[PDB]
């Protein structure tokens, strides 16, 4: 996307041009939650050993 | 589909663009908008 | 509303700065012919400074 503020998408854009974006960014943080709670997966199970 | 509503009217040759979503003019501001989920076909045809 | 304009080659670019806008004449008001936008939303043209 063109900027990562989600005020700066919304408000500066028609409402069928933010969908486009606006779905671009939940979906990159959802790809970084998604990297992060399978690394608190594999890494708690070497503590549980 | 279950119904349509048909608007019939007469529009001048600068402003009969403008029927669709999202446009903005005198007639497409203060009288008559389209909504972005508006689902139908436009139909023009030469009065004159 | 000027009387005599320039060409396509060479144009006159005008600086406007430290005002505050009317867009009734682009936005409420239509005299013109076309109003071509592309990354700008034109109802949110009164918005973003």
């Amino acid at each position: 996307a063109i900027s990562s503020v989600l005020n700066d998408i919304f408000s500066r854009l028609d409402p069928p041009e933010a969908e486009v974006q606006i779905d671009r960014l939940i979906t990159g943080r959802l790809q970084s939650l998604q990297t992060y709670v399978t690394q608190q997966l594999i890494r708690a199970a070497e503590i549980r050993a | 589909f279950t119904n349509v509503y048909a608007d019939s009217f007469v529009i001048r040759g600068d402003e009969v663009r403008q029927i669709a979503p999202g446009q903005t003019g005198n007639i497409a501001d203060y009288n008559y908008k389209l909504p972005d989920d508006f689902t139908g076909c436009v139909i023009a045809w030469n009065s004159n | 509303n000027a009387t005599r304009f320039a060409s396509v080659y060479a144009w006159n670019r005008k600086r406007i700065s430290n005002c505050v806008a009317d867009y009734s004449v682009l936005y409420n008001l239509a005299p013109f012919f076309t109003f071509k936008c592309y990354g700008v939303s034109p109802t949110k043209l009164n918005d973003l400074c």
